[PDB]
């Protein structure tokens, strides 16, 4: 889609196009100015030399020489902003080059909106193109939760993950995709008593090792 | 305005006005695009969420109060303590004399819909964490979120639950001093005051600069067309005009400047927005002093206030290791 | 009593219809009140003519306010933004609207988690460079 | 190979409950 995204938007490159035309309008002004009389006779140096003696034609052009060495400084003025403005640009991608696309970057909302995965860079015309491809949840579902369990007097804590129920058993899963398992002596760590934590729910904690062992030990 | 400014609203100023060309066309167009950039700054920043959350009726977060962040509807304005106190620290004949064509124009944002965004911002990490930094809002509980975050640091999350009254206090105390600090200590919000300082003075600079002679007869266009006939009143007044163009390029000059020197830090106000605030930050010394936690934005004149929330080491212990 | 005149208006290819804009003077002045041979925009048709509306950042003739809501299009100031649409078509001044209210349920026991994800690409456009020259 | 390696013991709780059962 992204293909189909550039090619039906028309102004989807807008950024790059102002950079090259504000370096033409910029000339033309340049060039334009040449046809202001600067509050003398005329604009041409020829007709002032074919119309008044030496001693008057050294006065009157130099007011068009100051009026364009003035034209000519503004120009460079603010030429001189610009770059400094495009360069400030050019080592923010490469900085995001530098993170993005040779490896995988924690920072929120810096390779795209998401959780960043990969990225793939593009040339264009006096500027680069990204890639970003994320990870975004889909469709949810609500569920109620518990800080901890006590099976035996004592307070169990997930070690990697969030208690969870669907109303009559309890369950343990990863914080961002569904995924119930049974608690088990390994997914939790005991930790405190039983009469600290805020909000907890009495409960048992299954013991791989003991039906197998007595199972057999008898 | 070029003609009221150079010319005082004569005629034959103008027609040798005329003659200089575009060079007010070009002055026309920096200034209308300082004010486009300066409109696109403050959008940036603040407008990062699709949709305007609003916090539940009920307030009952395990502990922490968050009264003093969270929008205050018996006031006109649905604008925390914390905001009124920032608006209040921050003052904006001279102001109704600029007629001499130096105006200053509204931004499009209104500062009640500025309030309205920090508080969106403040309902959705407040009721869903970092969560909704990526898609929608998700539903957690206050304090397992805090466990959460303290898991990011290296603490094992049951140090919360086992001291959540403690951490709780600690946290109502330390949030209890910053309007102290504020209405104490009025040298605090000393960098939002420049940035008008420097605008103001500019101006009246400027506005100053009318009042000089140039080199010519007199400062006065009807004084020196009253003395002299036009056929060197003509070449008398071109200083004038000469002048004044030379001194009002500077002035966009220096705003030309300015307008890149806030637009870094716009830059910066929105990465530490996009990173303090919608998530957590592991890169040291970024959201404050400390392991950073979360962050709260607060809405202030022309600029933004953050509110890190960290976590120090306290009393230590020597031991024997191997 | 100078001011300044801003002219509003949609694409030329589209429509052939402005709306002109009297920034820093309020309404009951001069622009209710033009007079001929009397004002130096030698442009006076548009006139009073009812649609007159009153705004922070001056008084602008042409458009009708609707209390509605919708996206920017074309900034005015002060929070007010103007259009070219239907109530036959006509000018409109609005009020910008930050988006759509959204109410989030908050409890003390409650949690929510995903079931499915998405994959998505989006891209990002920088200039690296611009033109040299010589002079 | 470690330098600064001390000597102790390692609590197995394998050990205690799952041979006093299995005597």
């Amino acid at each position: 889609k992204i293909q189909d995204s550039l090619s039906s938007t028309p102004s989807a490159l807008g950024k790059l196009q102002d950079v090259v035309n504000h370096n033409a309008q910029a000339l033309n002004t340049l060039v334009k100015q040449l046809s202001s009389k600067f509050g003398a006779i005329s604009s041409v140096l020829n007709d002032i030399l074919s119309r008044l003696d030496p001693p008057e034609a050294e006065v009157q052009i130099d007011r068009l020489i100051t009026g364009r060495l003035q034209s000519l400084q503004t120009y460079v003025t603010q030429q001189l902003i610009r770059a400094a403005e495009i360069r400030a640009s050019a080592n923010l991608a490469a900085t995001k080059m530098s993170e993005c696309v040779l490896g995988q970057s924690k920072r929120v909302d810096f390779c795209g909106k998401g959780y960043h995965l990969m990225s793939f860079p593009q040339s264009a015309p006096h500027g680069v193109v990204f890639l970003h491809v994320t990870y975004v949840p889909a469709q949810e579902k609500n569920f109620t939760t518990a800080p901890a369990i006590c099976h035996d007097g004592k307070a169990h804590f997930p070690r990697e993950g969030v208690f969870v129920s669907n109303g009559t058993h309890w369950f343990v899963t990863q914080r961002n995709f569904y995924e119930p398992q049974i608690i088990t002596t390994d997914n939790t760590f005991v930790s405190g008593n039983c009469d600290v934590v805020i909000g907890i729910v009495n409960n048992t904690v299954y013991d791989p090792l003991q039906p197998e062992l007595d199972s057999f030990k008898e | 305005d070029c003609t009221m400014y150079i010319c005082g609203d004569s005629t034959e100023c103008s027609n040798l006005l005329l003659q200089y060309g575009s060079f007010c066309t070009q002055l026309k167009r920096a200034l209308t695009g300082i004010a486009v950039e300066q409109d696109k700054n403050t959008q940036e920043v603040f407008a990062q969420v699709k949709q305007i959350y609003k916090t539940p009726p009920i307030k009952y977060f395990g502990g922490f109060n968050f009264s003093q962040i969270l929008p205050d509807p018996s006031k006109p304005s649905k604008r925390s303590p914390i905001e009124d106190l920032l608006f209040n620290k921050v003052t904006l004949l001279i102001c109704a004399q600029k007629f001499n064509g130096l105006t200053v124009l509204p931004p499009l944002l209104t500062d009640e819909m500025i309030a309205q965004y920090t508080s969106a911002l403040l309902a959705g990490t407040i009721t869903s964490g970092w969560t909704f930094g990526a898609g929608p809002a998700l539903q957690i509980p206050f304090p397992m979120q805090m466990a959460y975050r303290f898991n990011g640091i290296g603490v094992t999350q049951n140090v919360l639950y086992e001291n959540q009254k403690l951490i709780a206090n600690q946290f109502n105390s330390a949030i209890g001093k910053i309007q102290d600090s504020l209405s104490s200590t009025p040298s605090a919000l000393g960098k939002l005051q420049d940035v008008v300082n420097h605008n103001a003075q500019a101006l009246n600079t400027l506005v100053k600069q009318l009042s000089s002679k140039f080199g010519a007869i007199s400062s006065v266009l009807n004084d020196i067309l009253s003395r002299l006939d036009p056929p060197e009143a003509e070449v008398q007044i071109d200083r004038l005009i000469t002048g004044r163009l030379q001194s009002l390029q500077t002035y966009v000059t220096q705003q030309l400047i300015r307008a890149a020197e806030i637009r870094a830090s716009a830059n910066l106000a929105a990465t530490k927005m996009s990173e303090c605030v919608l998530g957590q930050s592991k890169r040291v010394d970024f959201c404050g002093k400390g392991y950073h936690l979360m962050s709260f934005p607060q809405s202030a004149p022309h600029g933004v206030v953050f509110l890190h929330v960290t976590y120090v080491p306290a009393q230590e212990k020597n031991f024997t290791t191997a | 009593s100078f001011g300044g005149v801003s002219v509003i208006t949609p694409g030329t290819n589209t429509s052939n219809q402005v709306a002109v804009l009297y920034q820093g003077v309020n309404c009951t002045e001069v622009p209710v009140a033009i007079h001929a041979d009397q004002l130096t925009p030698t442009w006076r048709v548009y006139s009073t003519g009812s649609n007159v509306f009153q705004t922070r950042a001056g008084c602008l003739i042409g458009a009708e306010y609707v209390n509605n809501s919708y996206e920017c299009d074309i900034p005015i100031g002060a929070g007010i933004c103007a259009s070219y649409q239907t109530q036959s078509q006509s000018i409109i001044a609005y009020t910008m609207s930050l988006g759509a209210e959204n109410s989030v349920a908050y409890s003390n026991n409650s949690i929510a988690i995903p079931t499915n994800f998405t994959i998505s690409v989006t891209t990002e456009i920088l200039p690296v460079s611009m033109t040299k020259t010589s002079v």
